[PDB]
């Protein structure tokens, strides 16, 4: 049992990627994975003294390291969206619009180094290779905006805390700075590279499912083209407060 | 408000006018019912002293702006709703274009459990042989809006609008109003930022009825004032996502 084979087998029961399966389902996925396993029969000992979540069992079958791949961010999670495309644009290096396995590989190279664990060149191929087919979907054998944010559990949508009514010139403005200062993270007066990125993925998000790589590329020069109006590539408050019908201009 | 209570449900309305245009006398009654949730009005008019001696188009104005559908993120606006139960007087001066004009004056509040709009109208310097009283107008009705701005020093709104009319040549009599709303309580009211209301009306005839009559049904709903910041967001997310 590696952890791509548990994951497999998990993922026929926790279909939604809830996380976690039913406790009635706890039975039957014991007799998939006993298709040495007698530690199976511990395990149930173990905890059996309403849902199971997956570090519990992944706890007593997968390695430490495979543990770490698997639970690193539900522990501590990103900042926010500008720091996962920070993240997505930096391994992403020659701008596909997709992480190959060669790109995946430098993600986990670097987050072994950064967590201070060593692992041997063979490790870290064993390991590219498992979690590419863990969050690999459509097994195209490359992974997606979405994958990628599955691997960061990537938390909810910042935007969507906001609300239709809150018309007032007040409450507007309140909601408009907050937003502001979320994506400008550098906080120099403008949304530059990742921030924009950030944004722009957040606010798609609003009206249609989550958007691929490529399509955040389009999304994001399309922003641009309706909103630079001098031209820069870069976002300033006061381009992003016009076009989002700011009635005083910051 | 406590007013928008009154108008959760399907609520009776009635109306009462009586006019005076070049010195022809008339008395119209109302009857029906509205429904703010759905925007929407039904309601059926009869000239109860004989033929109406103007068109039915010409009156359907002056004959409860309280029915509006308000959506949730512009309730802070409605003004007819939030002085209600007591009511509000409604004011208007109408000149119809290279013709006469009408004065009204009225009283929109709750009697009982019914919504009761009573009316005076006075016409004056109506040609004879012109579109109004030649009843050269089609029995038909366009699509307005209504703007509507807050008036601070009277507790109420000024509201502005022009209506058009068709014409049987296939021309077009215009109608410029000029409304003022007042409440009747001393209770404070909602006083909105600036909007219309999108008004569509249709109309009809009663197919049993004898005496000269009109069956009206009109949708409105009001708009133009900013949402929440989402709101821009998702429209712009909407737009970039065409073509693409
Ligand atoms: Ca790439
Ligand atoms: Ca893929
Ligand atoms: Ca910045
Ligand atoms: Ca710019």
């Amino acid at each position: 049992l590696d952890a791509a084979c548990f994951w497999q087998i998990w993922q026929r029961f926790d279909k939604e990627e809830k996380g976690y399966i039913r406790e009635t389902e706890l039975d039957a996925f014991f007799d998939h994975l006993l298709a040495e396993e007698n530690v199976q029969k511990v395990k149930e000992q173990l905890m059996t003294s309403g849902r199971i979540l997956m570090k519990e069992l992944a706890s007593m079958f997968l390695s430490e390291d495979e543990n770490f791949l698997l639970f690193f961010r539900l522990e501590t999670p990103l900042d926010n969206s500008v720091e996962f495309m920070q993240i997505w644009r930096k391994y992403d290096a020659d701008s596909s619009g997709f992480i190959s396995a060669a790109e995946l590989c430098n993600f986990l190279r670097d987050l072994f180094l950064h967590h201070k664990k060593n692992i041997s060149e063979a490790e870290l191929e064993e390991y590219t290779s498992t979690m590419m087919k863990i969050f690999d979907k459509n097994k195209d054998g490359r992974l997606d905006l979405n994958d990628l944010a599955r691997i960061l559990a990537l938390q909810e949508n910042f935007l969507l805390q906001f609300k239709m009514d809150a018309s007032s010139t007040e409450e507007r403005k309140r909601d408009f700075e907050k937003i502001f200062a979320h994506y400008d993270v550098s906080k120099t007066g403008a949304l530059e590279g990742p921030e924009v990125d950030g944004f722009v993925k957040d606010m798609m998000e609003l009206v249609q499912p989550s958007i691929s790589g490529v399509d955040l590329d389009k999304f994001r020069e399309i922003l641009l083209r309706h909103c630079d109006v001098n031209k820069d590539g870069k976002i300033q408050k006061s381009e992003l407060a016009l076009c989002l019908g700011l009635k005083i201009n910051p | 408000s406590k007013g928008e209570e009154l108008f959760t449900g399907v609520v009776p309305i009635l109306v009462e006018l009586d006019g005076d245009v070049n010195g022809h006398k008339f008395s119209v009654s109302g009857e029906g019912e509205g429904d703010a949730t759905y925007g929407k009005l039904t309601l059926k008019f009869i000239c109860t002293t004989g033929k109406l001696p103007v068109p039915w188009p010409t009156l359907v104005t002056t004959l409860v702006q309280c029915f509006s559908r308000y959506p949730d993120h512009m309730k802070r606006h409605d003004f007819f709703k939030s002085a209600m139960p007591e009511g509000y007087v409604q004011e208007r001066t109408i000149f119809f274009k290279d013709d006469g004009n009408y004065k009204t004056r009225a009283e929109v509040k709750f009697e009982g459990d019914t919504l009761v709009n009573r009316i005076e109208l006075k016409g004056i310097d109506f040609k004879e042989d012109g579109n109004i009283l030649g009843h050269k107008l089609e029995y038909n009705y366009n699509s307005h809006n209504v703007y509507i701005m807050a008036d601070k020093q009277k507790n109420g709104i000024k509201v502005n609008f022009k209506t058009r009319h068709n014409i049987e040549d296939g021309s077009v009599q215009l109608a410029d109003h000029y409304q003022q709303n007042t409440p009747i309580g001393d209770g404070p009211v909602l006083l909105p930022d600036n909007h219309y209301l999108s008004t569509q009306s249709a109309l009809s005839k009663d197919p049993n009825e004898k005496r000269d009559h009109m069956v009206l049904l009109e949708f409105v709903t009001a708009a133009g004032t900013m949402a929440g910041i989402i709101g821009n967001l998702r429209h712009m997310a909407l737009d970039m996502g065409n073509e693409i």
